[PDB]
RNA sequence: CUCGAUGUUGGAUCAGGACAUCCCGAUGGUGCAGCCGCUAUUAAAGGUUCGUUUGUUCAACGAUUAAAGUCCUACGUGAUCU
C-alpha cells in the first residue's frame, strides 16, 4: 500500500508518498480456475455477516469498502460483501473501523442498543404503528435478500421477515 | 409416524396390519393348550 | 470412544444386539453421585438471671397484610387465599378415591 | 427408589429454580425458554392441573439484543382507557423507560391464555443488571445455555485465528488505501 | 420539494441520492427541480 | 356472482390457485455458475 | 451546610387565619392570605436510601390535638419525640445537606418576603353536585316547553360504541 | 497444503452440528458379545429384583408388573381363576438392564402369566344425539363386557446369545 | 350429549398429553420429539406413546437406553446417507425380515 | 337483519373519533425584494364568534375573528329535552 505524509517546515509544505509494505494472496488456492477471491477458495454462499476475519479483507481503515476494481469481487459477491460490512459495523464486530473524526470533536454518549442482522440504518426507519391484517402484515426486515442462496443447514430456510 | 418406512421395508404402512404383532395370538393357557382363535 | 448420549449423569448405556439380530440388550447400571460432587451438611446453626421464656411473636395480621404475605412467601397471587362460600365448600368431596 | 411416600412425592413435585442470561440474547428466544419453564413443560410429569411449574431467573435484561431494525419497527401499544389515551411505543423508546419490559412481556404472550398465567408471572424473577438479591442467588440450581451464541468480535480473535484464515487477494502495491 | 412518484432529473446539474430511506432529487442550478419519492 | 371476463383481476379457487403455484417455471440451474469459471 | 444550586430545602404547616388587603407603592391593591405558623416541628427525617424514592423526605407536624383522641401507636410515637400530637402530618422532599433533626421547631420567618411559595391544601367541600355546579355546565332552558330536563347532563355518549367513556364528567361528590 | 475442496474456516464452512465416527463395524460386534454374555449371567445368576414388562394384548399396549390388575374392554371366554400366558412381550425390564423385542421379544427369552379374577360389565354409558330445531333427539345406554386380569409372574431365562 | 361427544376429546387429549410428556423427557437427552418416535419405528420397536410416556416417569433408566437407541439409529441414518453405497449398512438399521 | 315496532327533519345538551389542516407550530418550491400571497411536506396537543329573515340543514346579508375547517359516530345523542 501507499501513504501520502504532509510535513510542513516553516513556509514550504512538502507532499510525498511512500510505498509500505504490502499483504500477498496466501499460496496454492483450492480452486485456481476461480474468477475471483470468493470462489478461488470455494467460499461462494459459505459466508455471513459475522466472518469479520472475511470481510476485513475488503474494507478500509475506516470502515469504508473498497472498489471491486481493486479487489477483483464479480458484483455479485461484492454487493454480498458490501451489505455484510454494513450490518457487521452495525452490529459493532468492527471496533477498529471507526469513522474518522476531526480534531476536537468528541461524540456525545447516546443509548447503546445491541442489534444483528440489521438491514436498514437505524435512523431511516419508522415504527410499525399499524400492523394489519393476517393476511396483509407489515412485516420486519431481518438480515439480506442478497444472503439467500447462502447454504442452509437446517430445514427451515432463512426467515428474511419477521 | 413412519408409515412411508414401513411401506419402503415391505410391511403395511400401519403396524396393526399384517404381521406378527396382530395376527399372533394373544394369549395362550398356562399349560400349553393353545387358545381359540381370536375372532379379528 | 462413541456414545450415543453422555454417561455421566443418569445411567451408564451400553447397546448390544443378540448373535441372531432379533433382541437388543440395554445395561444401564446407575451412577452414584461421587463424594467429590457434595456439600458437608450444615449442622451448625451472658449470664442471665431470669428464666428466657417462650415469647409469641404471632402479631395477627388483616387479611389484606396477611394475603400479601402468604402470596410473597409462596409465589402466588392473592386469589387463591380468599375464602370461598358454602355452596363450592359442600360440594368438595371430603372422601376421595385412593389408588396406592 | 425406595423411599417413603412423603418424600417421593415432594422430590418430584418440587420446584426448580433456573438462571437464565439475557446478554446479547433476543428477548423471543429466552421468552421461549423460560415459557417452557415456567409451564412445567420440560417435565415428564407435566400437567395442566398439576402446578409444577418452576422459577425463572433473568439476569442482564438490559442488554438484549434484536436482530434486524425491530428496535426502531417494532410497537408496544397500550390504552389507558380514557378517550385519548391510546398510546404507542417503539422497542428503543420502552427500553430505556423499563428494562425488564421487553422480555417480561415477550413472555407474558407466550405462557397460556388462561387464569394460571399471572401465577407463572409470579415464579419469573428478571433483573437488568449481573446484580442478583442474595437470596434468590442461594436457590439457584442450574444455569439455561444461551439460545444464541454471540458473535466475536475483529479484536476478539487470537492471531492464531487470524493467520489461520488465508489472505483471499493480492492488492496492488501503489494503491493509497 | 414536490412528491412524485416517477423520480426524473430535469437538468444536467440535478443528482439523485437516497436519504432518509428514499430517493431524492436535488438541484442547486434550479431548486425548484426538487423532488421526493412519495 | 362475476362473468368470467371482469375488469378487476378476479379471485380464483383455491385449488386453480394451488394449481397455478405448482406448475411454475423453474430455470435449470447450473452447477457451477458461469460467470466463476474461465 | 450552606446553601448549594439544586438544595431544596423543608417547608412549613400553618394555618389559614383569613384574607386582607394590602396596596402597593404603585397603588395597586393586591388581596392576601395571612397563614399562622401554629406549633410546627420536625417530626421525622428518613434517608435517600430507605425513602423508595429518588430524595430524602422531612416529615413535618403542626398545630397541637388531644392526646386523649389519638391512637395508641401514634401517642407512643409522640412519647419518643417528648412533643405533643400534631392534627397534620406533611413530607417534604429535600436533599442531603437540608436534614434537620425531629423535634426542631418552625417558625414564619423561615421565609422572607419576596419569595414564591406553593400552597397545598383540601378544598371546600361540597358534596354532591350536578354538572352545572360541578363541570359548568350550560344545562337547558328554563321555558319553551322543556320537560323537566333544565340542570341535567343530556347526552353522557355516542350511540354507537354502546358504552360510557371512563373519565366521563358526570355528577358527584365536588 | 489445500486440497481441491478446502474451504477457509467461516461461520457456514461447515455444518453447526459435531461430526461423529461410529464405531468399527468388527470390533463393535465383538464389544456386542460381551455385553449380552454380561447381561446373560447376571439372568443366570438372578442378579435381578422385580421385572416390568410391556406387552401387546386385546389391541393396546400394557406395561405391567407382578401383582398389577389390568382391565380388558371385551370378554375373552375364560372361565374366572383360569390361568393364561400373554404371548406378546414387546419389553421386559429390570433395574440393571432391558430387553426389546424387534418387535416381540422371543416365547423361550420370557413368560409372563396372568390369571381371570373377574368378569362382569361396565358401568353404563349415556349415548346422546340432539339437533338443534329438527325434533332430532335420541338416547342409548350400552354396558360393554369387561374382565379384570391380574398379572401373577414376569420370569425371563437364560436364553441371550 | 356433552359425556357422548367427549368421548372423542379423551382420546385425543391423552396421546395430546403423552407427545407433550415424551418430548420432555426426549429434550432432557437432547433428543427432540420427531427424532426419537421415528428412529424407534426404524428399529423395529413399536412402542406406543401411552408406554413410552409411562416408561419416562416410571423407567427413566429404560427410557435413557430407548433414548440412547434412537439416536444411536439416528446417526446412522446420516452416516448412510452421506455414503455413495460403499457402507454397509448399520448395526442397528438390520430389519428384521418376516413371511 | 328488523313490520308480536330498530321512533322518523332541524335545534338544545354533551360531545368520542379521522386528518384529506380553517387558525396556531416546523419546513421545501415560487413568475418568493419587502408587506401580502400561491403551492407542497410535516403537525390533530389547543382553538375554530355573535346576529336579521327562513322549521330549515343550507343560502343570502350585518358585524367580528388568529380562524369562523372537511367529515364519521343508527345523516352521534328524544327511557335527557324540544
Ligand atoms: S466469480 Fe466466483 S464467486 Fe465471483
Ligand atoms: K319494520
Ligand atoms: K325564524
Ligand atoms: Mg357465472
Ligand atoms: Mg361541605
Ligand atoms: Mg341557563
Ligand atoms: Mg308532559
Ligand atoms: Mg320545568
Ligand atoms: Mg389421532
Ligand atoms: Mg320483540
Ligand atoms: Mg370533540
Ligand atoms: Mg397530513
Ligand atoms: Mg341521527
Ligand atoms: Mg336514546
Ligand atoms: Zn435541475
Amino acid at each position: 500500500f501507499r501513504e501520502v505524509v504532509e510535513t510542513q517546515e516553516g513556509k514550504t509544505t512538502i507532499i510525498e508518498g511512500r510505498i509500505t509494505a504490502t499483504p500477498k494472496e496466501s499460496p496454492n488456492p483450492p480452486n485456481p480456475s476461480g474468477q475471483c477471491p470468493i470462489c478461488r477458495w470455494n467460499l461462494k454462499h459459505k459466508y455471513n455477516y459475522d466472518d469479520v476475519l472475511l470481510l476485513s479483507q475488503f474494507i478500509r481503515p475506516h470502515g469504508g469498502m473498497l472498489p471491486r476494481k481493486i479487489t477483483g469481487l464479480c458484483q455479485e459477491e461484492h454487493r454480498k460483501i458490501e451489505e455484510c460490512v454494513k450490518m457487521a459495523h452495525r452490529a459493532g464486530l468492527l471496533p477498529n473501523h471507526r469513522p474518522r473524526l476531526p480534531e476536537g470533536v468528541v461524540p456525545k454518549s447516546k443509548p447503546q442498543l445491541n442489534r444483528y442482522l440489521t438491514r436498514w440504518a437505524p435512523g431511516s426507519v419508522k415504527p410499525i404503528y399499524k400492523k394489519g391484517p393476517r393476511w396483509n402484515r407489515v412485516r420486519m426486515p431481518v438480515g439480506s435478500p442478497l444472503l439467500r442462496d447462502n447454504v442452509c443447514y437446517s430445514r427451515t430456510p432463512w426467515k428474511l421477515y419477521h | 409416524a413412519g408409515g412411508q418406512w414401513r411401506l419402503q421395508q415391505g410391511l403395511a404402512a400401519n403396524p396393526s396390519g399384517y404381521g406378527p404383532l396382530t395376527e399372533l395370538p394373544d394369549w395362550s393357557y398356562a399349560d400349553g393348550r393353545p387358545a381359540p382363535p381370536m375372532k379379528g | 470412544t462413541y456414545s450415543p448420549l453422555p454417561d455421566d449423569y443418569n445411567c451408564n448405556v451400553e447397546l448390544a444386539l443378540t448373535s441372531d439380530g432379533r433382541t437388543i440388550v440395554c445395561y444401564h447400571p446407575s451412577v452414584d453421585i461421587p463424594y467429590e460432587h457434595t456439600k458437608p451438611i450444615p449442622r451448625p446453626d451472658h449470664d442471665q438471671v431470669l428464666k428466657t421464656r417462650l415469647e409469641e411473636k404471632v402479631e395477627h395480621l388483616e387479611e389484606g397484610p396477611m394475603i400479601e404475605q402468604l402470596s410473597k412467601m409462596f409465589f402466588t397471587t392473592k386469589h387463591r387465599w380468599y375464602p370461598h362460600g358454602r355452596y363450592h365448600r359442600c360440594r368438595k368431596n371430603l372422601n376421595p378415591p385412593k389408588d396406592r | 427408589s425406595s423411599f417413603s411416600r412423603a418424600p417421593q412425592q415432594w422430590a418430584t413435585f418440587a420446584r426448580i429454580w433456573y438462571l437464565l442470561d439475557g446478554k446479547m440474547q433476543p428477548p423471543g428466544k429466552l421468552a421461549a425458554m423460560a415459557s417452557i419453564r415456567l409451564q412445567g413443560l420440560h417435565k415428564p410429569v407435566y400437567h395442566a392441573l398439576s402446578d409444577c411449574g418452576d422459577h425463572v431467573v433473568i439476569m442482564n435484561t438490559r442488554h438484549i439484543a434484536f436482530s434486524g431494525n425491530k428496535w426502531e419497527q417494532k410497537v408496544y401499544s397500550s390504552h389507558t382507557g380514557y378517550p385519548g389515551g391510546f398510546r404507542q411505543v417503539t422497542a428503543a423508546q420502552l427500553h430505556l423507560r423499563d428494562p425488564v419490559a421487553i422480555v417480561k412481556l415477550a413472555i407474558y404472550g407466550m405462557l397460556p391464555k388462561n387464569l394460571h398465567r399471572r401465577t407463572m408471572m409470579e415464579r419469573l424473577h428478571l433483573f437488568p443488571d449481573e446484580y442478583i438479591p442474595e437470596d434468590i442467588l442461594k436457590n439457584l440450581v442450574e444455569e439455561l445455555p444461551q439460545p444464541r451464541k454471540i458473535p466475536k468480535r475483529l479484536d476478539e480473535y487470537t492471531q492464531e485465528e487470524i493467520d489461520a484464515f488465508p489472505r483471499l487477494w493480492t492488492p496492488p502495491e501503489d494503491y493509497r488505501l | 420539494f414536490k412528491n412524485k412518484t416517477v423520480l426524473k432529473k430535469r437538468c444536467k446539474d440535478c443528482y439523485l441520492v437516497k436519504r432518509r430511506g428514499r430517493w431524492y432529487v436535488y438541484c442547486k442550478t434550479h431548486p425548484r427541480h426538487k423532488q421526493r419519492q412519495m | 356472482g362475476s362473468k368470467a371476463v371482469t375488469r378487476h383481476r378476479r379471485v380464483m379457487h383455491f385449488q386453480r390457485q394451488k394449481l397455478m403455484a405448482v406448475t411454475e417455471y423453474i430455470p435449470p440451474k447450473p452447477a457451477i455458475h458461469p460467470s466463476c469459471l474461465p | 451546610h450552606p446553601w448549594e444550586p439544586g438544595s431544596f430545602r423543608v417547608g412549613l404547616i400553618a394555618l389559614k387565619l383569613g384574607m386582607m388587603p394590602l396596596w402597593t407603592k404603585d397603588g395597586q391593591k393586591h388581596v392576601v392570605t395571612l397563614l399562622q405558623v401554629q406549633d410546627c416541628h420536625v417530626l421525622k427525617y428518613t434517608s435517600k436510601e430507605n425513602c423508595n424514592g429518588k430524595m430524602a423526605t422531612l416529615s413535618v407536624g403542626g398545630k397541637t390535638v388531644s392526646r386523649f383522641r389519638k391512637a395508641t401507636s401514634i401517642l407512643e410515637f409522640y412519647r419518643e419525640l417528648g412533643l405533643p400530637p400534631k392534627q397534620t402530618v406533611k413530607i417534604f422532599n429535600i436533599t442531603d445537606n437540608a436534614a434537620i433533626k425531629p423535634g426542631t421547631p418552625l417558625y414564619a420567618a423561615h421565609f422572607r418576603p419576596g419569595q414564591y411559595v406553593d400552597v397545598t391544601a383540601k378544598t371546600i367541600g361540597k358534596g354532591f353536585q350536578g354538572v352545572m355546579k360541578r363541570w359548568g355546565f350550560k344545562g337547558q332552558p328554563a321555558t319553551h316547553g322543556q320537560t323537566k330536563t333544565h340542570r341535567r347532563p343530556g347526552a353522557v355518549a355516542t350511540g354507537d360504541i354502546g358504552r360510557v367513556w371512563p373519565g366521563t364528567k358526570m355528577p358527584g361528590k365536588m | 497444503s489445500y486440497l481441491p475442496g478446502y474451504v477457509p474456516k467461516t461461520s457456514l464452512s461447515s455444518p453447526p452440528w459435531p461430526e461423529v465416527v461410529l464405531p468399527d463395524p468388527v470390533e463393535e460386534t465383538r464389544h456386542h458379545a460381551e455385553v449380552v454374555k454380561k447381561v446373560n449371567e447376571m439372568i443366570v445368576t438372578g442378579q435381578y429384583g422385580r421385572l416390568f414388562a410391556v406387552v401387546h394384548f386385546a389391541s393396546r399396549q400394557w406395561k405391567v408388573t407382578s401383582e398389577d390388575l389390568i382391565l380388558i374392554g371385551n370378554e375373552l371366554d375364560l372361565a374366572c381363576g383360569e390361568r393364561i400366558r400373554l404371548e406378546k412381550v414387546l419389553l421386559v425390564g429390570a433395574d440393571n438392564f432391558t430387553l426389546l423385542g424387534k418387535p416381540l421379544l422371543g416365547k423361550d427369552l420370557v413368560r409372563v402369566e396372568a390369571t381371570v379374577i373377574e368378569k362382569t360389565e361396565s358401568w353404563p354409558r349415556i349415548i346422546m344425539r340432539f339437533r338443534k330445531r329438527k325434533n332430532f333427539k335420541k338416547k342409548r345406554i350400552v354396558t360393554t363386557p369387561q374382565t379384570v386380569l391380574r398379572i401373577n409372574s414376569i420370569e425371563i431365562a437364560p436364553c441371550l446369545l | 350429549v356433552k359425556c357422548t361427544k367427549a368421548r372423542y376429546l379423551k382420546k385425543k387429549n391423552m396421546r395430546t398429553l403423552w407427545i407433550n410428556r415424551i418430548t420432555a423427557a426426549s429434550q432432557e437427552h437432547g433428543l427432540k420429539y420427531p427424532a426419537l418416535i421415528g428412529n424407534l419405528v426404524k428399529c423395529q420397536v413399536e412402542l406406543n406413546r401411552k408406554v413410552l410416556a409411562d416408561l419416562a416417569i416410571y423407567e427413566p433408566k429404560t427410557f435413557k437406553s430407548l433414548a440412547a437407541l434412537a439416536s444411536r439409529r439416528r446417526h446412522e441414518g446420516f452416516a448412510a446417507a452421506l455414503g455413495d453405497g460403499k457402507e454397509p449398512e448399520g448395526i442397528f438399521s438390520r430389519v428384521v425380515q418376516y413371511h
